[PDB]
């Protein structure tokens, strides 16, 4: 079994408040009936997109904003030595089908993950465009024929060929659509949560009474899921090659498995590693949320019967459905797959393609 | 002497008052004119209803609004230089007369009780209370919320303080008549009810 | 037979101890349990049954803080106070659509979510408005406040 | 691994009036199912800024308030004699930002902490209106253009360094914005506080298994410095000085308690147990108490016990690079890793000075 | 002296799919009195004035069948409801029975219905002021106009 690679990640949290909505609530979902921390996927994708090891190990995040004002400047200091300033100008407007003409602000329909890099690459084609000058319809047209020639540029941006993009307006909408490939899901904690209040107070040096505030945090054990569209990935980076992008799943599930996001943790600080990562190879996408439909109850916390249940759903499911995939679990409590002691092996072992 | 565990219905546990009147109906005689019993909420919300730790002389007979899980017959053997393991919700009190100058039915002066806000006066409160039946190894006082009630014309407070931790017997049958008898002011609102356990 | 805005003062003027008592409630139904309200509230309506339900609404909503609802009289020129929509637009932290779903709600659960709201916005308002609207609380009181807020979001 | 610096500490002391609601009963939180005391962050940080090894080998605490009317009384108080009065006020007006018509009650948004240093140098800046005057908008986008110069007199004002401040209605919404350096999480036992005893069971076992101890806690505390945006909010700043700051943090994490009272083991030694850690990435072990620390001899060596343990397993499990050093003495139990052993706790304390050294 | 103009009409051809959608998807007019997109549209003309607020939601309300459902067409007098209905030729007079017996939100609802299984043409101002009143009048002359056009058409 290949193409979809499943990572499953148990990770428990200290007080906390990773993710809150409009009205500073935190965020929940109802699971077997009952209530359960969330935390949204979109934030775990920027959690992803913006930290260090991102930079480090992938590169460049994509900026997404509707302020082609601000656009058109920071383009043109970042590519303003290579190309005419005009043919920035034009580029843009032809990219994302707006204004041009100086303004003080340009805002588009809606947020936008935007590339430099493509930008660059447009940028050298439409200066082939000026050479007949090729109507804009006549370019596009030229253009439709390479597809995979604008997603091999895409590899300053994975990101975007991760998560995808919709474009609704300017020629992005025939060029710029990109699928998958990283389906991820809500992380949901395996047992029923009722959060705690936080009543504080804010002291007036000045002065000797005073209103108090309330702020909703709590502890638990969260369930992670991600899930890699090899082929898919492989076709957004312009046919890349298979083994470069086992190593950006590799980077996907490290970041899984450390990454929190930085919401409230000034002041309650839950920097916790997962506690287990579960890596496995399935021609069919799944995920083992359902190990955990039935609320785990506490025994000695909630940590270790979520890894006994959801190793014992797994071999339910496994048994059930057939299921002979290359898997693989690292645990830090060693206790009843093949087994990794550490998370480099894990990597490693994902970057042989599951096997050895 | 009997202990047992009793839960009460909502709509029949607003405030102590509620309680104290719902857990009597197990006990029928009148006027007995008791209470010859003692109770400890350790669960106040509802389903079913709150979680009541109750100990009596008599055997509670379970009604619609009051529901008795389980009851037990018991005998307390308490020997002499044995550490034990304690609880009991109290109301840590001093008795003074009025600052304000408030008229009591008598046309005197109205006294007062009022909660004892410091830890070193609870635990002495304590130790004081039990006095040569056992000494106090160790305590944790459990700062509680206030409680408020009604009826029958007069709306009231009673503020709790939660000991929990670890003593030694010097005196059993003054000990045991503790347990029975109760400790301290409140006991009709879930005061005063001594639990212990070994460690 | 209608209730006074010094209902609203009273509240002002309550100590600590029975406002914190009030305020941590869930349910307007949850209110009733509690003594500190009958005293509040015994001046005004009980034991007229036809203001009860009124009262627990607006107590409710008071709960939200000491501060919470800002009382602003209406101007000589305004000839008609701040409302409660015009309100909650005005404070500019509230999203439409959490009135969309506050109009949505049934029974408890609106005033839930209203209070959520009112402590969240801060909001400066004609008390007797307020009052008058939670009084009666029909279908035609919550689509006028979401007029209100819409209205004055778009005029303004 | 460097950039970052942990600080794990076990305290022990009494769990019943450290910090509380405004119902009369001690702050708690959940954790691995079990209830347990907390003292909020803001209270130990509090309890850090007002303390008196604060005040001795840091400095001047922040004046956090909301009042303006109180505020200019002191500025011109205390500073009176360096700049003038009406100065004084179009600066702070400018600053917060309300009119300050000697009406006797101002208050902005607040509270904020305010320090009196770069107040001063405030007054220092609008001495350029005492030159042309050039307008308060192009003497923003003057000052827009070097924050750092502000940030530098923040260390007569270290906690806002290590809190960070915000701004809503003030100028200072672009020249006063700080956040970092210090993350620092509640405070949480690392055992079940309340007996978990069955009495009505117990009742039954009168006749004839780890003692628990109740006017004593174990308090695991964690805080986090990253030390490089700490150079950053004390302006241009050596890292040696930042590891200095990140020391005196250290202490008063591993001795302070709010109330100012003193650890049940307090007569002893310093501290109870303190573990520095140098890290890339911010790391945690409260989960080395997700499991209730069931009562052995007392909480306090099964806690470190099992604090031990975790860091094996995750140390190991992850990455084991980074510079560690452990202040315990608890009874002959081994942390079998990489990290040098402390006598004392100002051992700790210089070689978190030297940089891991 | 307050009327509804045609600009309405415009407005709505002119609203976006959003609000439209929001808008379409509504069971009786009240309803429409609890979408704020709605509110947005009618304000102009306006919503704020009582007097105008039941003949803006019939009106608003029948407009909400479809975009083009409603098929504006100039003039002596233009062409009528009933004179549209008849001439689409896909209403059976029963149903306008029903239209003319039918009670309060009722009625409008199966007026409704009537227009999107219709795509009628017709002058909007009429059917604007007929909306407006809306009385047993109306009713009575749509009927009449219906059962005239369709016996004269046969």
């Amino acid at each position: 079994m290949s193409n979809f690679i499943n990572i499953h990640v148990l990770i428990s949290h200290s007080p906390s408040c990773l993710n809150r909505d409009d009205m500073n609530m935190q965020k929940d979902a109802i699971f077997g009936g009952k209530r359960r921390v969330r935390i949204s996927s979109q934030s775990l994708k920027r959690a992803m997109r913006k930290s260090g090891y991102y930079a480090q190990n992938i590169g460049e995040s994509s900026l997404r904003t509707i302020h082609l004002a601000q656009l058109r400047d920071v383009l043109r200091q970042k590519l303003g030595e290579r190309f005419d300033q005009k043919i920035i100008d034009k580029t843009l407007a032809l990219l994302s089908g707006k204004s041009v003409d100086e303004a003080e602000k340009i805002s588009a329909d809606a947020v936008t993950p935007w590339v430099v890099g493509e930008i660059a690459w447009f940028c050298e084609q439409v200066a082939k465009a000026e050479a007949d000058n090729l109507d804009d319809k006549k370019l596009l047209k030229v253009l439709k024929e390479d597809i995979a020639a604008i997603r091999v540029n895409l590899q300053q941006g994975v990101d975007i060929a991760l998560s995808g993009r919709m474009a609704t307006s300017g020629m992005m909408t025939e060029l710029g659509k990109v699928d998958g490939a990283m389906s991820i899901a809500h992380a949901i904690t395996t047992h029923q949560v009722d959060s705690d209040i936080d009543w504080f107070t804010a002291v007036d040096d000045l002065q000797e009474s005073a209103h108090l505030g309330t702020q909703e945090f709590s502890s638990g054990v969260f369930y992670r899921y991600a899930n890699i569209n090899l082929a898919q990935l492989q076709e957004n980076l312009g046919g890349a090659s298979r083994e470069q992008a086992l190593e950006i799943a590799t980077h996907v599930v490290h970041m899984l498995a450390t990454e929190v996001p930085g919401a409230k943790q000034r002041t309650y600080a839950a920097f916790n590693p997962a506690d287990m990562v579960m890596v496995n190879f399935s021609d069919m996408p799944l995920s083992m949320a359902n190990a955990f439909e039935k609320a785990v109850k506490a025994k000695d916390g909630f940590l270790q019967p979520s890894i006994q249940a959801f190793n014992q759903y797994w071999d339910r499911v496994a048994n059930g459905y057939g299921l002979n995939g290359a898997a693989a679990q690292f645990s830090l409590s060693d206790v009843d797959v093949k087994q990794m002691p550490t998370l480099e092996q894990l990597k490693s072992w994902v970057r042989n393609n599951g096997e050895a | 002497m009997y202990l047992s565990k009793v839960i009460i219905a909502r709509a029949w546990s607003r405030d102590l008052y509620q309680l104290h009147q719902g857990l009597w109906h197990l006990f029928p005689n009148r006027p007995d004119a008791a209470r010859d019993f003692l109770f400890h909420v350790e669960k106040r919300n509802t389903p079913e209803g709150c979680h009541v730790l109750l100990q009596s002389a008599q055997m509670p007979v379970s009604t619609a609004v009051a529901t008795v899980i389980k009851t037990k017959q018991v005998e307390f053997q308490l020997q002499v230089g044995v550490p034990l393991y304690f609880r009991l919700r109290a109301n840590p009190i001093k008795t003074i007369l009025d600052n304000q100058k408030r008229l009591d039915s008598k046309g005197n002066i109205k006294r007062c009780r009022v909660p004892l806000i410091k830890e070193a006066e609870q635990i002495a409160w304590l130790q004081r209370k039990l006095g040569n039946a056992a000494r106090v190894e160790d305590v944790h006082p459990i700062s509680e919320r206030p409680q408020y009630f009604s009826g029958d014309g007069k709306s009231g407070k009673i503020q709790t303080v939660c000991f929990e931790g670890v003593l030694t017997i010097n005196d059993a049958p003054a000990l045991i008549d503790l347990v029975q008898q109760g400790i301290g002011p409140a006991k009709s609102m879930g005061c005063g009810l001594l639990s212990l356990a070994p460690l | 037979e209608i209730d006074a805005m010094a209902l609203y003062r009273a509240w002002q003027q309550l100590d600590n101890g029975s406002c914190a008592q009030i305020r941590r409630v869930s349910e307007p139904d949850e209110l009733r349990d509690i003594p500190a309200f009958y005293r509040l509230v015994q001046p005004f309506g009980w034991e007229n049954p036809r203001h009860q339900q009124a009262l627990l609404r607006m107590v409710f909503c008071l709960s939200a803080g000491k501060n919470v609802i800002r009382h602003q009289d209406k101007k000589s020129e305004q000839t008609t106070g701040i409302s409660l929509g015009r309100a909650l637009a005005n404070s500019g932290r509230i999203n439409e659509r959490r009135i969309f779903q506050l109009i949505r709600a049934d029974r408890t659960a609106d005033m839930v979510q209203l209070r959520r709201l009112l402590t969240h916005a801060e909001p400066v308002l004609d008390w007797p408005l307020m009052a008058r609207m939670l009084t009666w609380w029909g279908k035609r009181e919550r689509q006028q406040l979401l007029e209100d807020f819409v209205l004055t979001t778009n005029k303004n």
